[PDB]
């Protein structure tokens, strides 16, 4: 999402693209 | 990104030469355009949320781009079509408390041709909108800052187009 | 070894020479003025040493031509051209004896002597025909030490050897390679006609550019704007100058193809200004012609046997990118 | 300029130039005059300024005009007064702008690579800074000295 | 090729304005200095070889390595060369104080000169200096001839320095 | 304008611009308060012109918004007379710049292509800008409207 | 240019084989097709204008292309545009005739992307627009060799991309 | 091919296919069956027709064969009657394609600087093609041999 | 990043044949030659700093290029000039080690003309220094390695200008 | 263009010193060979045609470049490969008068690898074929000539590379 962009939401780095991006792959244990 | 100061010094140390007279009386000049720069900065950030909210009011709402199939339709298009007026909002700020075009030109149209044409963006609409932010900062600054931040935002439109 | 035996004498006596000549031309002597007389009549010895080595006094005429108008205001002309006698007099004394040295050197400091003399050549001015288009005047000195284009010419009685050659000049240009030498291809019927006389190598140039060889090689392959570049290389000897230019012969290019471009170009009054009915298009490059700041790199990569494979229209896409 | 290492930091977060740089910066243009004054000074003693630095600098340290250093002879050390004049210079740029970002992208970014290759002893290059502050202390007011000696402080931080 | 009316009709054009108080206002800026622009570029072009030749003389003077064998002006083929480019600044910066707009200078000067100095070897940091000294010959030739605003005649060359200029931030 | 074609062609020649050019400009910007007031008369009452040119347009020539026509509808006529008002707008910058230019660079370049392909009369456009042309001169003075109608005429020459 | 007859001898050529039975069965395919393509080819002949007509009307006008600062707006761009959808439909039109993509690969796609991106060409409005052509070709040519068109429109499309 | 002849100066002009040419192309599609006919009977005898034909330009010029001739030995021979295969499956692409496009690409363009340089006799190449269509006339129809014999013409006249 | 011995087996390997005489003769060569290569290898490594200074003073210092407005003037540009020099020479080095000119290819000269025209570098200013560096490094590694490292200095010339 | 006396003088010009003694032991060894490359020079065009021949038949021909696919297989390719080996025996030539290798440099290699990696031309048979046209040339023109000629085959061959 466009609204989660670094250059204008730098602080939202980390909050997942979504259905509207790849898909993230975390490890949990 | 250049200031006027940074220009100044920038051209003389290409001379070679230590700052020259001349070179002080335009500085002298920044300087003095100094108080009407940063007062009008100060305007702008307290009020951006309303200069972009006048502006898309007048341009942008009630029409077929904010209607299904637009480019400003899905929620998303929206909050993304209000960010890019604040960029563009933002920017010109910048580049009015620098005395500057160069940060325009090094940060926001370096590829913004490129990137609205491949997103699907509408670059006359975007223009329209632009112009009136134009207008709505001219009247919370000021006949004075208006005068700048219209060769700032129109530094944007003629890019954008 | 006559020449460098020459050169080495030089350099050995060229203090005295140098000397000699700062005696006959020291009228009104005392400063600055003097660094910079007794420094340029080094200079002007050092390049007839240079000359002697070389082949040709081309170093010489091209870098004297025009130097006494510049430097005529500060110190007088005259006085410069009397030094130069006694230098010439004094490098004659040394080579006197030998027959063959003193031939060289003399002719070669006479060179000096005369193009000094020779009043200042004007310079080759480049008034574009178009409004677009922006003059530019090269300084004459500049394009007399260029290398020089074999300037053919197909004009009437030449020798037989001559006629056939200036076809293959044309074959070269148009082609961009010799096809006739290498493959064979060529079109006999034109080659015949201009040899003859019976149409102009103006009208040569036209019929070999619209000719089913120049379709199949340079426009078939590329799209249409590369097609026009190339187009431009090969018929006009140049690359288009502005998008004005691109705009106009895009336009063209596409309301009547090949044809349409080839009858343009050499219709047009750049065609016969520089490449007459008879002259044969020659490339126009840093030297032969005055050159401009708008299409450095395009006009650089064009002038090269490597342009026909860039099939990305550069002259547009840089003229457009420029606004 | 103060004005863009303000803009700069503030585009990093994406936000409009807070009240305190904005103060920052109204109080930076307030005394841009004095500011103009004090390189005006500096500009106008350059010549005595490098002459005397100069000077000192080699009488404190003189292995680098001795043979096997670096200025050995009067041509290198004509270009080491010369380096010596370049640093003034960008110190005046420095007190102009308001802030160290003439003074760095100039001639303080790769220092360290430049004269390591030219092979030249950067501490050597350091005092020699340190005795051109001294020299513009003696020829500026004590208020304005301090401003300048940050310059030239900065200068000699990034050298050593 | 734009004057400063007709950049100010693109920008509008482009918007699709027709010209209100704002850029009337503009325009008549121009012309009422128009006056002033004629004069200034007419004593340019009067005084066009005398101002170049002071320029050539002052620049080499400053910096002697050119002139000198190591230099690109050395021989007389270079020297005329770059009186030439000296005189071609001379005249498009005098048309630019016609027009009254760099867009002139942007687009028949500077566009790929960086190009074509580093090619040929020219080197670009003395030919700024040249451009800076015309700049202040021509500014004094136009305020001995009465222009009281140098302004419109020093801008055009200061822009040509500063494109023509690398960064050095 | 008339400066830009007098530097255009000096730079063809690679001249210095002539003495003769320059009065020309000379003349141009003395002028330009007369231009910039015709301008802003059109300008500011286009809406009055743009309408009457209409009814004009719609009475000298009406089958076009008959039905069947290129204008026939409510929002078809509305953008012919969006059309009407576009070239107008043209010919205020024209009379403001002195020279055509800037009219046939943002129309009469291809006027004939685009119209062709949207179907339309080019003959009743023209009779639009002629209808322009009468309602204009009427809010100008008669030496004023001559002016006015040089630029309101090459429009239309160029439309047929 | 290869047409499906010239890719097929090249092919054969390449391996260095006479034309075999398999290839004289693509040959004798291509022949099969080659009543219905001609047909095709001197309707789009005859309606060019039209189909160029229509689409635009479709896709690019009464858009933010058109208004003012659009791209397509000026007298000047309008008909650049309508001339180069024409040079779309003529060229696929070519390859329809010769069955192969190769005349659009040789004469349109290399190089193009890299014009339009420089002359700041919308690419989204122009593959719309094609893509308008495909459906008023479709129409008017029929569907069996709308069913062919469309295969060379879509390389335009791809290329563009 | 006739089709690509046909875009190939149509494109050059600009021009979607005349009438005439969209004509000619319908009746190459028409007569293809009869060209893939002539093809197979031509390549399943290929054998034949190179062999023998070989046998006739060796008998016909056996000096070019003989000892110093540029087949010389067994290998060299061979080498050359391969050439005559290379030119029949040439000649059968280009029977197919209904123009000498594919054979004129392929061979027949720069042969004289390839042969020349390879040391061969071109004119006793031609003969050997010669022969080849002689054999090929006996094979083939009357008709059919006639358009078979053109591109065999063409081959032996490059050739000459 | 093919060696010689590499590209001798490569050449073969796309042939599909064992290592031929002739193939034979020439690793023979390379392994002839490899005893002074190797030592001009390590000659370069321990002067790789002295070669890069020695080259700088005798073709871009006291010049337009190290004075103000010339592109090597400021201090970073400087460092940026000497690590470039300093990439020429190792990877002249690695190429003499090598025998083939294979890694100035891939590693350096696949796109430097592009990034140098861009940045602004002058490239006939680098063309000389590389050319000094040749100079230095013959007479350090002595002449007879010296033809080998001038043929790499060469390429990169070559590729570059 | 550069030849050996243009090099010399100009190095001479740029330190402004007059031609020094060693300058001149240079430029007497060129003229010294004078002789020998003008000898050698009537050779190359007397016997050039045959050299070539000898070349591609030594390893060209009866190869895999030579078969079907293989980039010299079509008549046009083969005459354009004949055509480009003599090339650069003319430009060898060349470059042997002058005694210097800007020629090459100027005309030769300043889009060769632009021209061959465009084509798809294999550098590695072009390399063995120049290399053979080294041998054959060093033949016909004796050991002196054979040496002159060869390095500039060499330059050839490795700017190829
Ligand atoms: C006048 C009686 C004599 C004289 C004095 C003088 N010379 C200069 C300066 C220049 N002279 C030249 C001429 C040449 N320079 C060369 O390098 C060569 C070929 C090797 C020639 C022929 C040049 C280029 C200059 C410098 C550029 C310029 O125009 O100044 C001056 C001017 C002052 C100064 O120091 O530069 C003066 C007073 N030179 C003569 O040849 C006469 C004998
Ligand atoms: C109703 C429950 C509340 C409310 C809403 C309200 N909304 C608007 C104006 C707009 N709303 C939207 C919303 C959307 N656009 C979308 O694409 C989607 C998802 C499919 C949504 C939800 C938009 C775009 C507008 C702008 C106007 C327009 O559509 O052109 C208004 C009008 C506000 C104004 O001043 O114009 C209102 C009043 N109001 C309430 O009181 C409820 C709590
Ligand atoms: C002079 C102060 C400096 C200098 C210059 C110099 N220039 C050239 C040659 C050229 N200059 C240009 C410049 C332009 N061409 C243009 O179209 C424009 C737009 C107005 C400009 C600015 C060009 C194209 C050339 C080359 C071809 C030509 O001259 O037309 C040279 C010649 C270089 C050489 O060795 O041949 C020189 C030396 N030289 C100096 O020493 C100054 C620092
Ligand atoms: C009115 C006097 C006549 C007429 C015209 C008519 N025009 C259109 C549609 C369009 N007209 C334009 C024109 C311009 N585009 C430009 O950039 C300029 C110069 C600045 C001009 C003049 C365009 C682009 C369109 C397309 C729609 C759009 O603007 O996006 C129509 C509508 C046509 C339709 O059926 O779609 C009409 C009717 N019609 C008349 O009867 C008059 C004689
Ligand atoms: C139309 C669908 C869209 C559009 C395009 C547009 N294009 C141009 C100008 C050019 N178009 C080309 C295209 C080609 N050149 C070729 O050789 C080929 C293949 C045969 C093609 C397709 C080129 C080279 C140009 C530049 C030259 C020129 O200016 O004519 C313009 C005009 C740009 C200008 O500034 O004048 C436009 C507007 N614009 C649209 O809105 C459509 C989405
Ligand atoms: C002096 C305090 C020390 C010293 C210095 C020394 N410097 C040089 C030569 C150069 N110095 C520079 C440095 C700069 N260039 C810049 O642009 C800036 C910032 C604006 C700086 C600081 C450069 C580029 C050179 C060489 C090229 C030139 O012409 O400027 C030398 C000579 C090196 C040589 O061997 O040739 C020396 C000796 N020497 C000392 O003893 C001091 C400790
Ligand atoms: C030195 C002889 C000349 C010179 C060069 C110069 N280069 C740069 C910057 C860059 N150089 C490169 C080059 C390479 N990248 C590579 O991967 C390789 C192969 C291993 C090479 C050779 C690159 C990528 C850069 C960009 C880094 C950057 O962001 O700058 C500069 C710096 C320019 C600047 O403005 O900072 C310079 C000055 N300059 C000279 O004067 C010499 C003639
Ligand atoms: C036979 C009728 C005559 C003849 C020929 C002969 N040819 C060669 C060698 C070669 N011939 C070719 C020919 C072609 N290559 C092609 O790509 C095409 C078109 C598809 C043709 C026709 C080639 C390439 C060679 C070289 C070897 C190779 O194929 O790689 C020879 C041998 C020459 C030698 O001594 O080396 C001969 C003898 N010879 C005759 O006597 C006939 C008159
Ligand atoms: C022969 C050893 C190899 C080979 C070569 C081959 N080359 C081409 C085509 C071209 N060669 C050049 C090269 C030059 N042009 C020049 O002007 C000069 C001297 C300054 C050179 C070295 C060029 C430009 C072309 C293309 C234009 C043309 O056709 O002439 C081909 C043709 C490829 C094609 O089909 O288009 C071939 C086959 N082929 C081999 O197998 C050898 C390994």
């Amino acid at each position: 999402p466009g609204i989660n962009n670094q250059v204008s939401n730098p602080g939202a780095r980390g909050l997942t693209p979504g259905t509207l991006g790849p898909k993230v792959f975390k490890l949990d244990q | 990104m250049q200031d006027a100061i940074t220009a100044v010094i920038n051209a003389s140390d290409v001379q070679g030469k230590y700052l020259d007279t001349a070179a002080m009386e335009k500085l002298k000049a920044y300087f003095a355009t100094g108080e009407l720069r940063v007062r009008a900065a100060s305007v702008i950030s307290a009020n951006a949320a309303n200069i972009v909210k006048e502006a898309v009011a007048k341009s942008l709402l009630y029409s077929d781009i904010t209607r299904p199939g637009g480019n400003m339709y899905t929620t998303r298009r929206y909050a993304a079509c209000i960010r890019d007026l604040d960029y563009y909002l933002r920017y010109a700020t910048y580049a009015m408390l620098a005395g500057d075009p160069s940060i325009l030109d090094e940060r926001v149209l370096n590829g913004l041709k490129e990137t609205y044409n491949s997103l699907g963006v509408p670059i006359a609409a975007t223009v329209q909108a632009i112009q009136a932010m134009k207008e709505v900062t001219a009247s919370l600054v000021g006949a004075d800052a208006g005068k700048e931040m219209g060769i700032y935002f129109d530094y944007i439109c003629s890019g954008l187009s | 070894a006559k020449r460098l035996e020459i050169a080495t004498t030089l350099t050995r006596n060229a203090d005295i020479i140098v000397s000699r000549a700062a005696n006959r031309i020291f009228v009104g002597g005392s400063p600055a003025r003097m660094e910079k007389s007794l420094r340029d009549l080094d200079w002007f010895l050092r390049y007839t040493t240079y000359a002697i080595v070389a082949g040709d006094p081309n170093i010489l005429a091209v870098n004297t031509r025009g130097l006494r108008e510049i430097i005529e205001a500060a110190c007088s002309s005259d006085a410069t051209i009397a030094a130069l006698q006694e230098m010439r007099r004094a490098a004659l004394s040394y080579f006197e004896k030998d027959a063959e040295a003193k031939g060289i050197v003399e002719t070669y400091f006479d060179v000096l002597i005369n193009e000094f003399i020779a009043p200042a050549p004007s310079d080759k001015v480049r008034q574009r025909n178009s409004t677009d288009l922006q003059g530019l005047q090269l300084p004459q000195i500049y394009f007399n030490a260029a290398e020089r284009r074999p300037k053919f010419v197909m004009k009437p009685g030449l020798s037989a050897a001559e006629k056939n050659e200036v076809v293959k000049a044309a074959y070269r240009q148009i082609f961009e390679r010799d096809i006739s030498r290498a493959y064979g291809l060529g079109i006999s019927d034109l080659e015949s006609k201009v040899k003859n006389g019976s149409i102009s190598m103006k009208e040569f140039i036209r019929q070999l550019a619209k000719s089913p060889l120049y379709r199949k090689n340079f426009y078939e392959p590329y799209i249409n704007s590369r097609a026009l570049e190339l187009a431009f290389r090969h018929i006009l000897g140049r690359g288009p100058s502005s998008r004005e230019e691109v705009q106009t012969y895009f336009a063209i290019i596409s309301k009547g193809g090949l044809p349409a471009l080839v009858d343009a170009l050499v219709d047009s009054k750049e065609y016969s200004d520089y490449f007459g009915e008879e002259t044969v298009p020659y490339l126009r490059g840093l030297g032969q012609e005055a050159q401009e700041c708008r299409n450095w790199g395009a006009q650089q990569d064009l002038f090269k046997y490597s342009a026909p494979f860039r099939k990305v229209p550069q002259f547009i896409t840089t003229f457009a990118a420029q606004d | 300029s103060v004005v863009t290492k303000s803009i700069v930091n503030a585009d990093a977060e994406a936000r409009y130039l807070s009240p305190g740089e904005l103060d920052r910066i109204k109080n930076f243009v307030s005394t841009g005059e004095r500011r103009l004054r004090i390189a005006q000074t500096l500009t106008e003693n350059r010549e005595r300024i490098v002459k005397q630095a100069g000077d000192q600098l080699f009488q404190k340290r003189p292995d680098v005009v001795s043979p096997g250093g670096n200025a050995y002879g009067e041509e290198m050390t004509a270009t080491c007064l010369r380096d010596l004049d370049y640093y003034l210079r960008l110190v005046t740029y420095g007190i102009v702008a308001g802030d160290v970002t003439p003074i760095e992208e100039i001639g303080l970014v790769g220092v360290r690579e430049m004269y390591n290759s030219l092979g030249t002893p950067i501490p050597a290059v350091a005092e020699g800074i340190r005795a051109m502050k001294n020299v513009a202390c003696s020829l500026l007011s004590a208020e304005d000295a301090a401003e300048a000696g940050s310059y030239f402080d900065f200068v000699i931080g990034a050298m050593q | 090729m734009r004057d400063a009316v007709t950049t100010l009709i693109k920008n509008y054009d482009s918007t699709g304005r027709y010209l209100d108080r704002d850029a009337v206002d503009r325009l008549r800026s121009y012309f009422n200095s128009g006056a002033a622009r004629v004069k200034a570029a007419a004593v340019i072009n009067a005084n066009a070889a005398a101002i170049v030749k002071e320029a050539a003389s002052a620049l080499f003077t400053e910096q002697p390595e050119l002139i000198q064998p190591g230099g690109n002006a050395y021989t007389t083929r270079r020297y005329a060369t770059c009186l030439r480019d000296m005189d071609y600044y001379l005249r498009y910066a005098s048309y630019a104080i016609v027009a009254g707009d760099v867009d002139v200078l942007n687009e028949r000067v500077l566009e790929g000169l960086r190009e074509t100095y580093n090619s040929l070897g020219v080197p670009i940091g003395p030919t700024v200096r040249g451009i800076q000294i015309m700049k202040e010959i021509v500014r004094d030739r136009v305020a001995a001839a009465g222009i009281e605003d140098t302004g419109i005649v020093e801008q055009p060359f200061d822009y040509m320095c500063r494109q023509l200029s690398e960064v050095n931030i």
